Order: C-alpha cells, then structure tokens, then sequence
C-alpha cells in the first residue's frame, strides 16, 4: 500500500508528518503494434549467393 | 526570489522506458536518488522563498 511504499522510500517504520516523494508510474502499453511496408516478393539472395 | 521547481525521473532520462537499461542504471547505485534529493530540495525551497 502507499504507506509501505513511504516506509520504504524512508527507510523507516515511523513515518513523520508530511508529503513524501515515491516510486514514479507510467502508463504501461496497452497492445502492440508492427508496420513494415506491405511488399510480398522475397530478396534476389539467390543469384548473389 | 524563485525559480521554476524543475523534478525530473532520472530513470526515465538516462534509460528512457528500457528495462535493461534500468538493470544497468542499478550498478550505479544510490546516484539516480541522490539526483532526486538534490532537485527536490532545490524546489521546496522556491516555496520556502
């Protein structure tokens, strides 16, 4: 819970009065996403190898 | 008699949303805090005067 968060941040038990500083959040990823270019036709590897 | 209270997340400076980077960033120890301390004191004391 927050409280423990602080008691952690604090290194402490015993918390004094006032407004601590915590572990920052981010707004994770929801889903990903892949765009290439649709091209279908696979490399000329063959002639050069 | 202020200046604009600036916080910024290390973690999110130096290694920007990769975990391995952040695994990293642990090697180097208490420094990402430290950073932290140092902004956060600098922007309560812009209240202070």
């Amino acid at each position: 819970d927050p409280l423990s968060e602080t008691k952690c941040t604090l290194k402490s038990f015993t918390v004094e009065k006032g407004i601590y500083q915590t572990s920052n959040f981010r707004v994770q990823p929801t889903e990903s996403i892949v765009r290439f270019p649709n091209i279908t036709n696979l490399c000329p590897f063959g002639e050069v190898f | 008699v202020s200046m604009t209270k600036t916080s910024v997340d290390c973690t999110m400076y130096i290694c920007g949303d990769s975990t391995e980077c952040s695994n990293l960033l642990l090697q180097y120890g208490s420094f990402c805090t430290q950073l932290n301390r140092a902004l956060t004191g600098i922007a309560v004391e812009q209240d202070k005067n």
